RNA sequence: CACCCCGGUGGGGGAUCCCUCGGCCUGCGCGCCGGGCAAGGACGCGGACGCACGCGAUAGACGGCACGAUCCUCAGACACGACUGCCGGUCUCCGACAGCGGCGCAGCCGCAGACAACCCCCCGGACUUAAGCAUAUCACUAGGGGGCGGAGAAGAAACCAACAGGGAUUCCUGCAGUAGCGGCGAGCGAACAGGGACGAGCCCGCAUGGCAAUCGGCAUCGCCGAGUUGUGACAGCGCACCGCGAACGCCCCGGACAGGGCGGCCACAGAGGGCGACAGCCCCGUAGCAGCGCGCAGCGGAGCGAGUAGCGCUGCUUGGUCAUGCAGCGCGAAGCGGUGGUGGCGCCAUCGAAGGCUAAAUACGCCGCAGGACCGAUAGCGCACAAGUACCGCGAGGGGACGGCGACGAGCAGCCCGCAGGGGCGGCGAAAGCGUGAAACCACCGGGGCGCCCACUUGUGGGCCCCGUCUUGAAACACGGACCAAGGAGUG
RNA sequence: GUGGUAGGAGGGCGCGCCGGCGCCGCAGAAGCGCAUGCGUGCGCAUGCGUGGAGGCACCCGCGGCGCAGAUCUUGGUGGCAG
């Protein structure tokens, strides 16, 4: 956590990509020491979690951008679709489970659900 | 045979109630006893080994 | 043995990176039962099945 | 009598809760009794304990003893309390493993947003008093 | 002759590693595994009661269905940037 | 001297007992896979990392939220959030294509593969029972193939009935081990009722003609397409959902109090677990306490089902009997037809097939949860342990064994000897030193010499062949038995 | 009055657990070893040693309830055999 994800909101998603081959570049300096030399124990450990965490940072500000982008759109694409189900991407809606003939909207219209109590 | 009803003070008597024929029944020990053991196997909940072991 | 397809020596390698004590600092963890690596692999008395 | 039937009774399933709770229930489960002078203030009735706590020790070997907690160590439940320490043979004195339960808080840490956890217990205590207070008179 | 002298001749290994089902069961000349039948499309009939113990669903590491067990508790709410989102709108 | 027997000490081995983060069973809940790349696999990923488990090049905690101080073997990390929890990201490669299919289709989609308990469709045994056996039985099972779903299938009468008539399906009870089938042998074997659970009903087709009023797609209010070989209709959903929880002191014993004794206290809490012995009051807990909203609009209604029904033949099936069902083939309908335990014909009675959908009651493994007159490490799952592991097999596959110090605070190496393993004096601890430590067996020591029974003055006399078993008959030159522990067979 | 195979019957002994009921246990439970006693017998009780946390008796109820044998099963160990 030497790399904070406050810092990292700030940046913009190529400012990321370019953060992520930048650290990438110090974790194979660092590789580097551990074979000659030695190092402390969690260095490797670090900045190999801190390439994750500019790398989330980056997805997860490009999910937020690219929903924006293709939210109006008319087939969103797949990665901003909610991932449910494959059988429950293909049920139907429950609009379509509701559409009924023409008779069966009519009767239900002309005998509407009643309410009402008995008593003896 | 006149049985007393105590209040929640414990010493006064309430009422004097006679006693109800349930409590004059002779008792058959073994009956009771026949219908204990029935009654006990009630909440006898099932038991078995497994079918492959 | 000397000619080998990619699929076997890459699945000898990892055998052969697996064949090796318990590391001595683990000795010394609380709750390692382990004395012994009991699944070390001598290349005389047990084979592997990689062809 | 517990009416719950969605909690065991069950000894195996709550020895099993013991002994492999998480770190987040272990903590909780370490707690240990206040005194009355900080349930005066405080109100509850015990807190789980911390490092550098003021600590008397009820029962066991060093009973009466009064020191700050050191070490806490969930794993194996052990309170580990200065000045109720044994020596090894090479002179080096090791401090003496105590359970929680058998600690009592003299005095709490306050430190690192502590107040804050104690306040927070302290106030649901206090509001939970006050609906039940209010049930019982209606 | 028939058994210890035999056994010298049997260096060929006719069952190689199987792309599909990982075991030393697919057959050279056959070009099958035996056990779990690649390349057929369905997977090949167990050959004992146990075999499904061995080598089924839920013998492995169900990476899919461990997240969707997940999900599926929860309700099916996805990924949380996009959940945000469109619960604001 | 050896040998044997008995005891003591020490071995040997792991029985017993006590324990149990395991199993088993029952109930309930859940019932959610897959080109958005599944199941499964391969290969990699830890600072020191083999196994296991976790994970995927964002590779041994990446983000958000909650939590709030430790994690630990070393080194280190840590309020700029340790250890955690919940959810989400990332998620290599092999493994679902000679792909197949839908839609005018700039293109967009679907199928495949997994799951195999439950359910639906097809295929379909034999052992077995009949004291043989062939039909029968096992069994319309096992098994194989295909296919779904959270249930499935079924289902709104071409039904039951013969009454004073009932009224979808499914399930339970019951009819009933009955009617009946059956080398009428072995055996098999339903239905209507009556009672109940649960309840629910609907639709397409022959829709206007003063104009397809309908739909799909798009780069969208306009094109293009479907379509007259005929398109056409909205009543149901959603959110919220806590944190706190009462009450104990002294004395004794002890390594330690939860024990004993005395005295209290709380209880809508005396369920259970932890804590150095057995705790209502030490801890975790336990009893106890919290809800709501938003919706429902219109325009046809007599439409009707053919290579079918039925008949004939055949094969299968069924309790179904001059045919119950199913199929194939031949024949092939009707305006009235089907049916009436099932020969034909006639009556009378009762329904409307050959098109479609339909909750609930019903079934069920994994898994989650909770229980139990279950089992307690040769038991219980194969697995309480690095178990579908080690290991074996070319392969399909096969498949074990192994639990326990203590207060997880101490439990060491001081001195003498030995190259060393170690030994001896010591050391820690209440003790054990990975609980208890039976027997077989063994070492040494001590005592004694029938293998047993009887008798007594204990070494003599008298009596005794090897048990089990089958057998007319066993000491048998009948068979099984080296020893010991544990397990081990009339149950449901 | 007194034998007894196959066999039947009765009454008890013993084991795991149950519903009760009397109790016991760190001032030492079960288990185990050796003794003594009781008992026709199944078996029971005690003493001492060990052991270190549970157990006993009786009445009830359930039963996977009693072993010398099965070329029994599993484990251990002998003789053979230095
Ligand atoms: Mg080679
Ligand atoms: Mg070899
Ligand atoms: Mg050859
Ligand atoms: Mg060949
Ligand atoms: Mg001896
Ligand atoms: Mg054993
Ligand atoms: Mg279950
Ligand atoms: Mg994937
Ligand atoms: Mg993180
Ligand atoms: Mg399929
Ligand atoms: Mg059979
Ligand atoms: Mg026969
Ligand atoms: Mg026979
Ligand atoms: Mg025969
Ligand atoms: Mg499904
Ligand atoms: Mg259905
Ligand atoms: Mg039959
Ligand atoms: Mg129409
Ligand atoms: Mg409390
Ligand atoms: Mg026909
Ligand atoms: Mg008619
Ligand atoms: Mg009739
Ligand atoms: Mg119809
Ligand atoms: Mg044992
Ligand atoms: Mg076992
Ligand atoms: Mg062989
Ligand atoms: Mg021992
Ligand atoms: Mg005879
Ligand atoms: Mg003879
Ligand atoms: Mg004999
Ligand atoms: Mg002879
Ligand atoms: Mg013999
Ligand atoms: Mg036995
Ligand atoms: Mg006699
Ligand atoms: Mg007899
Ligand atoms: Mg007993
Ligand atoms: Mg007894
Ligand atoms: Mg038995
Ligand atoms: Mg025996
Ligand atoms: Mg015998
Ligand atoms: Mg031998
Ligand atoms: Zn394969």
């Amino acid at each position: 956590m030497k790399i904070r994800t406050l810092e990292l909101r700030e940046k913009s998603v190529e400012e990321l990509e370019t953060l992520a081959f930048s650290l990438k570049e110090e974790l194979l300096r660092l590789r580097q020491q551990k074979n000659t030399q030695t190092l402390k124990p969690h260095e490797i450990r670090v900045m190999r979690k801190n390439i994750a965490r500019v790398l989330t940072v980056r997805t997860e500000k490009l999910y937020a951008e690219m929903y924006e982008k293709h939210k109006n759109d008319k087939r969103m694409p797949k990665d901003l679709r909610p991932r449910l189900t494959k059988a429950k991407r293909m049920a139907l809606t429950k609009r379509q489970l509701n559409m009924s003939v023409h008779s069966v909207c009519k009767r239900r219209r002309a005998y509407p659900r009643m309410y009402f109590s008995y008593s003896e | 045979d006149t049985v007393n009803c105590y209040g929640i003070d414990g010493e006064t008597v309430e009422k004097q109630l006679e006693m109800p024929d349930v409590l004059r029944v002779p008792i058959r020990k073994d009956l009771v006893e026949d219908a204990f053991r029935c009654v006990r196997m009630d909440n006898r909940q099932p038991y078995a080994v497994s079918p492959n072991a | 043995g000397s000619r080998k397809t990619e699929i076997i020596k890459t699945r000898l390698s990892r055998a052969l990176v697996r064949n090796r004590p318990i590391p001595v600092w683990k000795r010394r963890m609380r709750g390692n039962t382990q004395q012994y690596n009991m699944k070390r692999r001598h290349w005389r008395r047990n084979k592997l099945k990689i062809y | 009598m517990k009416f719950n039937k969605e909690k065991t009774a069950s000894r195996r399933k709550n020895r099993k809760a013991h002994f492999t709770a998480n770190s987040t229930e272990r903590r909780i489960r370490m707690s240990s009794p206040l005194s009355k002078e900080l349930r005066e203030k405080y109100g509850f009735r015990s807190f789980p304990i911390r490092r550098n706590d003021k600590v008397v020790v009820m029962k066991g070997r060093f009973k009466g003893n009064t020191g700050t907690v050191v070490e806490v160590r969930r794993k194996m439940y052990k309170v580990y309390v200065d000045s109720c320490e044994a020596s090894k043979m090479n002179g080096r004195k090791v401090r003496v493993g105590i359970d929680a339960s058998n600690l009592k808080i003299i005095e709490l840490y306050q430190g690192d947003g502590r107040d804050k956890i104690l306040e927070r217990k302290m106030n649901n205590r206090r509001m939970q008093m006050e609906r039940a207070a209010k049930i019982k008179m209606e | 002759s028939k058994g210890t002298s035999s056994f010298g001749k049997k260096n060929k290994r006719n069952h190689i590693l199987c792309v599909r089902c990982g075991s030393m069961s697919y057959h050279k000349q056959k070009l099958r595994c035996s056990s779990c039948g690649y390349p057929e499309k369905k997977l090949r009939n167990r050959g004992s009661p146990k075999a499904r113990r061995r080598r089924g669903e839920g013998t492995g590491r169900m990476r899919h269905l461990k997240k969707v067990r997940r999900a599926a508790r929860n309700g099916f709410k996805g990924n949380a940037i996009l959940r945000a989102l469109r619960n604001a709108n």
